[PDB]
């Protein structure tokens, strides 16, 4: 359950899970999540901007609690120490690459948490 | 007569701002009703604007060249007094413009 | 409590409902004295929830504006603004909201500045004031608040839907005899 | 080093500027004649 | 039989016997959930969400469709009513797809707002749900037909409001689909309002799709300028970006509907914008400059140029304040003409609001009995007015036309397409003359484009004599049926201040194009004339100008507009103009001060004091000042020319979705032109109606 | 300005503000806020009471 | 089964359908049964005649012709056709 | 499969209010304040009794 | 192959400017997920209605969605509106 | 009226199908539209014998057929033209002394379009006032009608021209249709209505044509033979005419296989010929 670093997950096919529903943006207590959405040319509903201010984030897990597709999560990585306030400004690129890096352990923990009521 | 015919060249605009249902504007309203088409026919190319509001005071604004405005009060004025005010306004152009 | 009881003075003080006449004190206003006089003549004499003509009233900066807190050494711009007072009904998209709207007068200040700071493309408002509108249960209360804080007010009155004869029998009305209509 | 592209993308979403002509152009009197840069095509103007 | 008494939750209430249960409850502040009953549509009992308990009745009773019975007791808060509402909600949500995150209706959904309050709370339908393939209605309506709840609101709206017949319930059972049986688009000039009347995300605004959520938007009430009716609208924005436009309830203007241009041409303000003053070189290269340099250049040109060679052009989006500023500035320079185009001028004198306004107001078509269009196409010029006219024609309104045979949704007689019919009616030797004579209330609607013809004054005089001799303008019944449907808010505002559109400067060396972008020809401006353009988008006026001064859009300034019936509406500042653009009156004031003829306006308050000096009625907002000189102004005069050319009377609008610079600079309007123009183009009328 | 920030947020979005009131005792403040919300809703947390989780973790917080 | 028109070429708009001269004499009796102000009622008998003369199936062009004959909306004709099995 | 009574029908939302006139008020003072008795129309037994009856 | 912004292309692609390369989406949407899901082929299902949950279990994917494979045109691929998977009938 | 036979018989059976426009007109609808065109011409001072040059190109079959039948009803002469350049258009306008010219603006006259060619030939249209009679160089040129979408100064739209007269308030009177009145001028020869009817009968008897059999006229419809075997045949004997202007032979074959026995008037550079029934 440890709430580490905000990260964006993707389906096993490689398609990103986020559907740009802004529920995490509405549910963020500190308003650290900014989402701007434009439909993709194929017709899907995806974010063109998904920014999380890690300086405005209280690491509370409400984004992953409110995500209906388990796209945004908080991975166990706590060694996210940065030397620049700009480096602390996460964007969709950083979140997606972080989710790609940390998907296996995130997948294992999320699988265990899903199996608890299941 | 002559001053009515001279409105086209003596002035640049004539605006009548008054009220529909007030005793202050009764004379101005009656004069506009009676004498609008006489002036309009004598001066087919002259701007003769008529505006009315719920409680506006009766004013006859004479606009001369270079946008020189000569609004004049016309409250509780008989049709003769309205005609005299308009005649005075169409006779100040030589003094006002120079 | 949108509608104060007009049958009794306890609705609100008569002084609050009064709209003071403009006094020309600027050079341009002295030049445009007839315009000021005519605006005073034509403007509504009282502001009540039963009115039908919207109107803009200037910010009366006098002892009435005494009870403001926004005239800060660092902020000399708030206490001159003109708010907009109007009842904001629920948007046309939905008709049965969880939290119904239209039971209060919204008082809204115009946006002074909005720009996207470029490092993260983040919306920044140059004026932290006017970010969120105020809500008042009564138009008299909103006007009193404007007078106390030295704000001018553009009041626009709500436009409600007309009552209509509704019945299911209207779906099966008899057209009429063919010969008679011809 | 590619920040200006992102800033222009930000600005163009709400206040995309008008690309004024830059250089010599055809003049029909006082009007500069430049072809419309609309990607869409008015098919009613090209039909039958 | 007049004032019966009922009981709502044990509380006595005096109601009228013609009320429904839902109306009686709503009048007393009791909110009853509903999905199909629309307050402006015919009553249907498709859903059952309004079922309520009544004492001494066995069945639950549909509150929306059932009239009030004297002495009845309605128990809305009772547990039986709670059970009824829970059952109906459970049945509604049984086959509803789990699509709330991907659905634009979330946060503003009646289904969600009622399931959260009146539903049971949890589901038990653990089965396969029905699935319906989505349909294609065009670039304005996004369809997810699996989310539909079969409430027939769209069908009723299309049949009763829009007047088109393309929606319905096909099939029966649980496989019934609400839409076009064949694959066609939903193009009715009101295609954006079915999104409003759809309670669920089955019909969503395609241009707005996926963009935002209701909880992150701030709404401002303003007035439209895309049509001369000035329909009241609600603009929802997220920060500096305007997100969507929605209708607002105004029974005096547009009821609760808006046209596609009003709803979907706002995005034309988000591209092709002018954000800095620009100067054009000899070869045509445009260079951005400062405000000071442009003001100095224009002031120098104003000072050295003789007054008789100074002209101006008043655009479509010119408001009362901007036109007042320009008029006063040009008066201070002894300029008395505000038009340089010698072709396409309105032949209506600015002397009387009776002369230049719709004297019967928008409600006149409801009041009037006979309507006569003269070169007017209400389907394009004002779709909401067209819907109102259709509603009136359903009851007791008869419509005739003396222009192009349009494709209005209702039946209209076609008297002709030329002025010969008008001449015959003026002479009185026409069958329609007796039709006007016997009519209780005649009404004439003549387009501003029709009055802008070369024989515009003659056509105006012919219409005036027709109105006087027939009874269109009658003092016996206090009726003034002469109405002119304008096409430019700028023209309406210019007329409202006393600017004669016939005052044309034949040879002008200094031209102020005040946002004008339509009906502009390269030969209308001399090749050696210095041109300033107070514009917002660069389409024509930017190319016609030596100097370009960016201005603020209708959503970017506090402006006063005149709805063609005469309404003073106050458009409000939603978002500041982009870049360093300034509202036009401020630019004109700065130019006047720099030119040695300063204007006495330091603020909008003083500018409106000046306006009150000109016309006090412009300070009374959302109000129509009655005109006591209607018959005096519109009286027939002897000797005035009435000669009319036999050429056909035409309607100026060709492409509805592209009529102004903002519309032409809109992606949504471009998609609409690509999709619907050929489908809505027909050289022959729709005989089947 | 924690009170104002809570007033400008929904009930749940202002709940984490009580963690930082007494960061030494971060769960008793949560319990007080939740009890206030329940009293406003006129209910009780049957699951929390029957699982003994609230009392146990409040005593751990006291420790 | 399906409540929408299948994208079949054999049932497209270009398919011809005109009532046989005997049917044109038959619809006169059908129209006479219902009031002249209500020609909408004859949609079901017209569909039955179409099915009789068109190989026991009603094509979309036949629906168009029926809608044009009775001065009733084509969408309404489609609703009538689909509602009945 | 039992969802009808998921939401709690009975809730602890009962509020009770008690209003009391000032203790120092006399009967005649209360009658005058409520309007059933006139200000100067006091010290008359018949008028006091009529006001008391109307108040009751 | 067809030029975008044309009537046919817009009507086909839900009145949107279709991009075949999808690297335009890689820039605008900051993800190559469009290409990654274009790599996935079409799934053929016998039934008229298919059910997609995004994965193997509930809560491991997206909420259950039912896709109608019985379309106006036989064998029309239908895309999931939560994931990017495409489904179609086995034969038509 | 010679063309009112099938209108009087039933009036509800289909008369003409415009496949390229997907518009089907019954006899009642066709009569209404042609009367609208005739009344529109009559109200614009079009007396008998006035010339109208048909510059419309193949695709707009419905407009061409409506113009032909209306000119037959209105009594004005209809002359098809094949101008592909400004010089050819000028020569045709001068020789024919045409009162009106009906054209398709977007058709390609080589490098330029028809509307641009008209503007070049007639420079006075650009500066023509709104609602004012044009002052053109040509002696009797009075109307330029176009079936386009946009509005060009000096020209009027096809729908703007037509007047759908009513049964009560109509004042215009349509003259009786005359067999001897000239209707077509094709190939430097004049076809009368009676001549066209005789040609229709001759082609019906010599090409094995029944009263009830579809006739598919492909490509251009301005030819006198195409008019005779198309809409005129429908008005005379009720034959179902299908117009396939600017359609490929494969699509024509599809829309013919939709029918049983189709007489295929094949489009070509020379006057349209005909082939056997069905395939
Ligand atoms: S953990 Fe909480 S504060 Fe941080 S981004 Fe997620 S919702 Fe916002
Ligand atoms: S809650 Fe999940 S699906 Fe919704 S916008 Fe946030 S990350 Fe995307
Ligand atoms: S319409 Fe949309 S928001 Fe409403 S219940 Fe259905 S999926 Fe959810
Ligand atoms: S599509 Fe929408 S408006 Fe139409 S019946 Fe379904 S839920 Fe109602
Ligand atoms: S709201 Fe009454 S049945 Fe639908
Ligand atoms: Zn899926």
């Amino acid at each position: 359950l440890f709430r580490g670093e905000h990260a964006l997950r993707r389906y096993p096919t490689g398609e990103e899970r986020c559907i740009a529903c802004k529920l995490c943006q509405s549910a963020c207590p500190a308003r650290a999540i900014t989402i701007e959405t434009e439909p993709r040319p194929d017709g899907s509903r995806r974010t063109v901007r998904y920014d999380i201010d890690m300086t405005k984030c209280i690491y509370c897990g409400f984004c992953q609690e409110a995500c209906p597709v388990d796209a945004i999560v908080e991975g166990p990585n706590y060694e996210q120490t940065a030397y620049l306030h700009e480096d602390l400004f996460y964007d969709k690129y950083k979140l997606l690459e972080n989710g790609d890096k940390w998907e296996p352990q995130i997948a294992r923990n999320i699988e265990y948490l899903i199996n608890q009521p299941l | 007569s002559s001053w009515q015919k001279l409105i086209g060249t003596n002035l640049r605009e004539l605006r009548f701002v008054f009220c529909q249902n007030s005793q202050r504007s009764l004379g101005l309203r009656n004069y506009i009703a009676k004498n609008y088409w006489n002036l309009k026919n004598q001066n087919p190319n002259f701007p003769l604007i008529v505006r009315e509001c719920e409680e506006a005071d009766p004013y006859i604004i004479a606009r001369y060249q270079y946008g020189v405005e000569k609004k004049a009060f016309a409250a509780n004025n008989n049709e003769a007094e309205i005609e005299n005010i308009i005649k005075t306004l169409v006779e100040q152009s030589n003094k006002v413009n120079n | 409590m949108l509608l104060p009881k007009n049958a009794i003075q306890s609705a609100r003080y008569f002084e609050i409902q009064k709209i003071p006449a403009k006094i020309a004190k600027t050079a341009n206003e002295k030049i445009l004295s007839v315009g000021v006089a005519q605006k005073n003549n034509i403007q509504p004499k009282t502001v009540t929830a039963q009115g039908q003509i919207g109107f803009v009233q200037h910010p009366q900066l006098d002892s009435s504006c005494q009870y403001t807190q926004f005239y800060t050494p660092q902020r000399r711009d708030i206490r001159g603004r003109v708010a907009r007072i109007y009842i904001q009904d629920t948007n046309h998209m939905h008709d049965t909201p969880q939290i119904p709207e239209g039971y209060k007068w919204t008082l809204e200040f115009e946006r002074q500045a909005q720009y996207k700071t470029p490092w993260m493309g983040w919306s920044f408002n140059g004026d932290t004031f006017s970010k969120r509108n105020h809500y008042f249960c009564t138009l008299e209360d909103a006007i009193s608040y404007c007078k106390q804080m030295g704000f001018g007010y553009e009041v626009s009155f709500p436009r409600s839907r007309y009552h209509t004869r509704k019945s299911y029998a209207d779906n099966m009305l008899w057209p009429g005899h063919d010969n008679a209509v011809d | 080093l590619n920040r200006m592209r992102f800033i222009t993308a930000q600005r163009d979403r709400s206040r995309a500027p008008w690309q004024s002509p830059k250089g010599e152009g055809v003049f029909q009197g006082k009007k500069l004649i430049v072809a419309s840069n609309s990607p869409f095509i008015d098919d009613m103007s090209i039909r039958d | 039989n007049k004032q019966i008494e009922i009981f709502i939750d044990g509380k006595p209430a005096k109601v009228d016997d013609s009320y429904t249960i839902f109306q009686a409850c709503y009048e007393n502040g009791v909110i009853v959930p509903r999905f199909c009953y629309h307050e402006r549509l015919s009553v249907a009992g498709n859903c059952r969400m309004c079922l309520v308990e009544v004492e001494n009745v066995p069945k639950p009773v549909a509150a929306c469709a059932s009239q009030v019975v004297p002495g009845m007791k309605i128990k809305t808060k009772s547990e039986k009513t709670r059970i009824h509402r829970g059952n109906v909600m459970e049945f509604l949500l049984a086959n509803h797809p789990l699509d709330c995150p991907i659905c634009d209706q979330g946060g503003e959904c009646d289904l969600q707002d009622i399931s959260s309050v009146y539903g049971y709370g949890i589901s038990r339908y653990n089965e396969y749900k029905r699935a319906v393939e989505d349909k294609n209605y065009g670039p304005l309506v996004a369809t997810s037909m699996n989310r539909c709840i079969h409430c027939t609101r769209c069908v009723r709206f299309a049949t009763q409001i829009a007047g088109v017949e393309d929606l319905g319930k096909t099939g029966r059972g649980k496989a019934a689909e609400i839409g076009t049986y064949v694959e066609k688009t939903f193009n009715t000039e009101l295609s954006g309002n079915v999104v409003d009347v759809c309670p669920v995300g089955a019909l969503t605004n395609a241009p707005y799709a996926f963009t935002s959520r209701p909880w992150e938007l701030k709404s401002f009430y303003t007035s439209d300028v895309f049509d001369t009716l000035g329909s009241a609208i609600q603009v929802d924005t997220r920060g500096p970006e305007i997100m969507r436009v929605l209708p607002r309830i105004h029974e005096e203007i547009n009821e609760e509907w808006i046209s596609d241009k009003t709803r979907h041409a706002f995005d034309g303000l988000k591209r092709q914008r002018i954000n800095s003053p620009m100067k054009r070189s000899k070869d045509g290269n445009y260079e951005d400059i400062f405000w000071e340099e442009a003001i100095q250049t224009i002031s120098k040109k104003c000072l050295n140029t003789p007054s008789d060679q100074i002209g101006a052009i008043i655009g479509e989006f010119a408001d009362i304040e901007s036109i007042t500023a320009l008029k006063d500035f040009l008066n201070r320079l002894d300029v008395d003409n505000f038009e340089v185009r010698q072709h396409g001028n309105l032949k209506v004198s600015p002397d009387f609001r009776a002369n230049y306004l719709m004297n019967s107001k928008i409600t006149g078509v409801e009041d009037a009995d006979v309507l006569l269009l003269v070169g007017c196409n209400p389907r394009y010029e004002a779709p909401v007015l067209n819907a109102r006219i259709l509603k009136s024609t359903r009851k007791n309104l008869k419509v005739f036309n003396i222009g192009t045979n349009q494709d209005l949704n209702y039946k209209n007689v076609h008297l002709g397409n030329s002025t010969k019919v008008l001449k015959e009616i003026a002479d009185g030797t026409h069958p329609f003359a007796e039709r006007l004579k016997k009519a209780k209330l005649p009404m004439i609607m003549v387009g501003a484009s029709a009055l802008e013809r070369e024989d515009g004054a003659e056509l105006y005089n012919t219409l005036k004599v027709i109105s006087n001799k027939t009874g269109v303008i009658s003092e016996e019944k206090s009726w003034n049926g002469f109405n002119i449907l304008h096409k430019e808010m700028g023209r309406i505002n210019a007329l409202e201040l006393g600017i004669n559109p016939t005052s044309v400067n034949k040879n002008a060396k200094l031209v102020f194009i005040l946002g004008a972008d339509n009906n502009l020809r390269p030969e209308d401006i001399p090749a050696d004339a210095f041109v300033v353009y107070f514009g917002t988008h660069g389409d024509e006026g930017a190319y016609y100008a030596d100097i370009i001064l960016p201005t603020a859009a209708y959503t970017e300034k506090n402006a006063t507009w005149v709805n063609t019936e005469g309404r003073v509406q106050q458009g409000r500042l939603v978002v500041m103009p982009p870049g360093d653009a300034r509202e036009d009156w401020q630019i004109i004031r700065a130019l006047s001060e720099e030119a040695g003829v300063p204007l006495p306006y330091d603020s909008l308050e003083e500018l409106r004091y000046r306006v009150a000096e000109l016309a006090p009625h412009l300070l009374k907002y959302d109000y129509i000042e009655p005109t006591i000189f209607g018959k005096v102004a519109l009286s027939a005069q002897q000797g005035v020319k009435t000669t009319l050319s036999p050429t056909p009377i035409t309607d100026y609008i060709d492409n509805f979705y592209m009529t102004d610079a903002i519309s032409r600079a809109s992606v949504t309007m471009a998609k609409c032109s690509t999709a619907f123009n050929h489908e809505k183009f027909s050289n022959f009328k729709n005989l089947a109606k | 300005g924690s009170e104002k920030l809570i007033e400008d947020r929904p009930y749940l979005q202002g709940m984490p503000y009580f963690d930082r009131f007494d960061y030494v005792s971060m769960m008793v403040q949560e319990h007080a806020y939740c009890l206030g919300i329940e009293s406003l809703l006129g209910t009780t947390n049957y699951s929390a009471t029957f699982t003994q989780i609230r009392t146990m973790y409040d005593e751990l917080t006291r420790i | 089964r399906l409540a929408a028109h299948r994208k079949n070429d054999d049932n497209s708009d270009s398919v011809p359908f005109e009532f046989t001269p005997e049917n044109y004499k038959e619809i006169e009796k059908i129209l006479a049964k219902y009031p002249l102000k209500q020609k909408r009622s004859a949609v079901m008998p017209l569909l039955y005649l179409v099915q009789e003369q068109n190989n026991n199936w009603v094509p979309l062009s036949a629906m168009k012709k029926i809608a044009k004959l009775l001065e009733m909306p084509e969408i309404d004709v489609y609703e009538v056709a689909t509602f009945y099995t | 499969h039992n969802i009808r009574y998921h939401h709690e029908i009975h809730t602890s939302d009962q509020t009770y209010h008690s209003s009391y006139d000032p203790v120092g008020e006399t009967t005649t003072e209360r009658l005058v304040r409520y309007g059933y008795l006139n200000k100067d129309q006091v010290n008359n037994a018949e008028a006091v009794a009529a006001a008391a009856k109307e108040f009751q | 192959n067809l030029n975008p912004y044309s009537y046919e292309a817009l009507k086909e692609n839900h009145w949107l400017v279709s991009d075949s390369s999808k690297k335009n989406s890689e820039w605008t949407h900051k993800s190559n997920a469009e290409q990654l899901i274009a790599k996935v082929p079409i799934i053929y299902v016998d039934s008229n209605i298919v059910r997609c949950i995004g994965g193997t279990e509930i809560n491991a994917g997206h909420p259950q969605v039912y896709i109608q494979l019985d379309t106006r045109k036989h064998g029309t691929p239908q895309t999931c509106k939560y994931c990017g998977l495409r489904y179609a009938k086995k034969m038509d | 009226s010679p063309l009112a036979a099938q209108l009087a018989i039933n009036g509800n059976r289909n008369a003409v199908r415009y496949e390229n426009q997907n518009r089907t007109w019954t006899f009642n609808e066709l009569d209404a539209h042609t009367n609208a065109f005739a009344y529109g011409l009559t109200e614009l001072g079009w007396k008998a014998g006035d010339k109208l040059l048909l510059w419309v190109e193949k695709n707009h079959t419905s407009e061409i057929t409506t113009a032909q039948v209306g000119a037959a009803k209105a009594g004005v002469t209809l002359v098809p033209i094949y101008a592909h350049s400004a010089e050819e258009l000028e020569k045709a306008l001068n020789d024919t002394k045409a009162k009106g010219l009906l054209l398709s603006p977007n058709s390609k006259a080589g490098n330029s379009k028809y509307i641009e060619v008209v503007n070049k030939v007639i420079p006075e249209l650009y500066n023509t006032g709104r609602g004012s009679t044009l002052k053109t160089k040509f002696a009797n040129l009075q109307h330029i009608i176009h079936t386009g979408f946009y509005t060009f100064p000096g020209t009027y739209k096809f729908r703007q021209i037509m007047v759908y007269a009513s049964k009560n308030f109509n004042t215009l009177t349509l003259p009786n249709v005359e067999l001897n009145a000239p209707l077509f001028i094709s190939g430097n020869q004049t076809y009368t209505l009676k001549d066209l009817i005789s040609k229709t009968e001759e082609n019906r008897k010599t090409s094995k044509l029944n009263d009830n059999t579809p006739v598919f006229v492909t490509g251009d419809s301005r030819s006198p033979l195409s008019f005779s075997l198309g809409i005129l045949n429908s008005l005379l004997h009720g034959n179902y005419s299908v117009y396939t202007g600017a359609q490929d032979l494969n699509e024509v074959g599809q829309t013919i296989r939709f029918y049983d026995n189709a007489l295929l008037l094949v489009d070509g550079d020379i006057v349209k010929a005909t082939q056997s029934l069905k395939h």
